[PDB]
């Protein structure tokens, strides 16, 4: 797994419709590195270290074991 | 912007999850939590279309399960300038 | 002018949707939004005869789905002049 | 610290019950009582989230047997700016 | 904005209801109605995403009941610009 | 004024006997004849809203048992200023 | 005079047929012959009352069994002002 | 270059789907859309033969749930002189 | 030289494969395109007589299995000058 | 997922059979980086900001869930 | 304004008290009682669309249970200039 | 172009009837015939693969119901230098 | 997927038994990348710009479901 910081929000209208109601957060490793997007299994806000997974893994995190996934947020992290 | 979105539950609790949930969905501003009577409890978010549907989307998901549940999840894309007056700021 | 349409619902949420229904199908103004209590909520309006059928019609129609729905809607074409000490303004 | 949890009851003993559990089995601090309406009492207290846990799992337990009992049991780890304006202080 | 929603009906009173709902739930411009012929009526609105997303949904479920019917609903959130020429401005 | 009625019928003959049955019925002004394509034809019409319900009704039930019948009917109290620019003058 | 009699079909065929009777069997003017679509053809006749009567029940009866036959065959002894709009000449 | 891709459909929403679903999908030119008459919409492509082969795939597969539906699909990857007058330019 | 051969179709796509199979497989000129309404579309072509037997044959049996189908072929092998005025050139 | 900006549209005449009527994008992250090609489910024109999925995931998003495939778009991005 | 309302009723007492309640309910101007023999009194009233259909609801509806009954109730929302010479003023 | 289409056969007519089918079906350069023994005969296209595609499905629908029938058609997109050797020019 | 380019084929006597009678063949991204070997299931000569597939949507669309793969040539680009 991955030790990731929150920047922001994302919106897509018009996605396919097995992505369900989950939102979605925008992340990096360190402020500057390549951006990715996460599914918000938990609630997190900008600023916050979280843990990411990302497989099969995400997939099943993040619903149900063929939702459309592959980095998925899975815990907040307590000190960092 | 302008756009409305409602939800109304059975108790404060899930009223409490469902606002933390539709801010840190979307990007909207929270501008109301009433309490009916009975045992209604109503919150009110405002922004642009896109961000308040996809705000209450998750906010319902998020409290379906919590305590005695979601009663109504609703989103007005554009409101008449009559209901501005009973809405709150 | 001087005729009065009300609808009365369970909880918030289909008090405003049908508030809104009701402003845009028909040229009525809205005087008043009251919580009577156990969850009851009651919309006034305000205007000619045809244009507050209309728009009673259309507010009814709009929040039965809604919500726990609708419990009332009525139309009085002229009040008497008593009644306007306990109609708000 | 930053952390919410919640417990929802009917009457306001079991919440007196509930939350005196609370704050004996951790260390956590109590910021509000609420009277929702309907016979529904809302208690929120503050803290880490480890505390909050602990807290919340006490108090449960304690106030599920008292009177009309318990309603909901809810932590938040972290709560967005604009439920704070609606939080107790 | 640069999105697309169309409504297709059979008969020109529904397409009228359909275009007027729209044009009352949400901020689109019209720029269009057809006749394709054989009964065919179609009607176009361009806007934003969640616009245009919220002002199709309204419009078919306004129409769907009246005349003959709803035939077809259908969003494009960007179009190419080879079909700029077919499309009416 | 502004308020619109609408009846499609099935041939011309049906369309001419309803136009006729509003005008006598009502104070309204005919303000559009449209052939639809497929047999359709569509007769629109202006006026206040009561005299509009009296209008349409009258025609509906004159036309009703003429040549192929009467598809269908339908009022609008107000209209969006969108749908000026697709409604004939 | 001032009397409308229209008569419509299926096909040009018996609209012809229809229109040599009428005007052999009384002493009208023929003012139209419009195309509809989808297959309806439709005649009409200007005159006196009487005539128009006349002329219209022979028409019909002379194009009953004509090709694929008869829609509707009608008589308006006066039209209103605002018909005459819409009537061609 | 040199080759021709068709699509027919019932409406003339699903043929602005698939006219869409062409153009994003190769590199083609549309030259036409035509309306045949009793509800048949046509649209015409043209480009390289394996860009006009997954041109017109693509636009099947995507316009075969919408509306009415597909009617028919075709590629002719060279075409006569003569075909060329009339082919729409 | 004169001798006419023609194919009607449903649509205009079975039209388009059929008219490029009878100027591939003999030599023919390709004179007239028509749309006649309700769907129906024919094309027309012109030369010897056994040129045009071999071209209605090639282009029917192509034809027979594209989109809605063929609906009829025909040769004559020498028409009166009176048909030449309606005949498109 | 990933943030990507599509290029223009890619033709093979030969593909395997399983592969269906589904068209073919050239995306990168930024203009000058490597490019992949992804499938595309929504409909997207060149320049745009859209989000890919790649794993088994991205296999199910793309038609049923033993489609060959491993980068599938499944949003536009509503602003960027 | 110029509508008329009229409402038949067997007795002379279900007639005033039709007449009270209609009188009441809108703005109206009664204008005109008959006996008619055998038992039948009609009350004619006059005003504009919308007061005339609330007033002769409400009338009907108040005299239905009293005495020998309501025999007919109708609207005419505008007359002839012919029977005003046979309408009481 | 560098791609190669071949078609078997059982007998030299159907091979015939294939490469002329081949040839105005698509742009491809004919490049020889082959008698194997036993009754075999192998026609060979060359060109692009899109063209080379649409040539050998057009080919082999064309040649299967003459003579005895068709054994083969293969499409290669491109080609190893040593089969060039083999293959005629 | 990925745009490659084939340099040459590769041979090794002893494979596992499961790997079947399938070629395999040297890709780069560009001429002096690293290289990575992939199952051929088109056929393709030296010099060709193919598109390829690694996960199991290669497994799959090299054979069977269960075939020992990671990268799989699934179709030549026309033009590149």
């Amino acid at each position: 797994m991955k030790i990731m910081q929150v920047e922001k929000t994302l919106v897509s209208t018009n996605r396919i419709a097995d992505m369900g109601h989950k939102p979605l957060l925008v992340v990096w490793e360190k402020p500057g590195a390549p951006r990715q997007v996460a599914v918000d299994a938990i609630g997190c806000i900008p600023g916050d270290w979280v843990l990411c997974v990302g497989s099969s893994a995400a997939r099943e995190a993040a619903g149900s074991k063929s939702y459309p996934s592959d980095l998925t947020i899975i815990g907040i992290i307590d000190q960092w | 912007g302008i756009a409305l979105g409602m939800i109304e539950t059975r108790g404060l609790v899930p009223a409490i999850e469902a606002a933390d949930a539709m801010t840190k969905a979307a990007e909207v501003r929270l501008v109301g939590r009433q309490f009916v009577g009975g045992g209604y409890v109503t919150v009110l978010v405002r922004g642009e279309t896109g961000a308040v549907n996809a705000a209450v989307r998750a906010g319902a998901d998020a409290c379906e399960r919590v305590g005695d549940g979601l009663v109504a999840a609703h989103i007005i894309a554009r409101v008449h300038s009559e209901v501005e007056n009973i809405l709150p700021k």
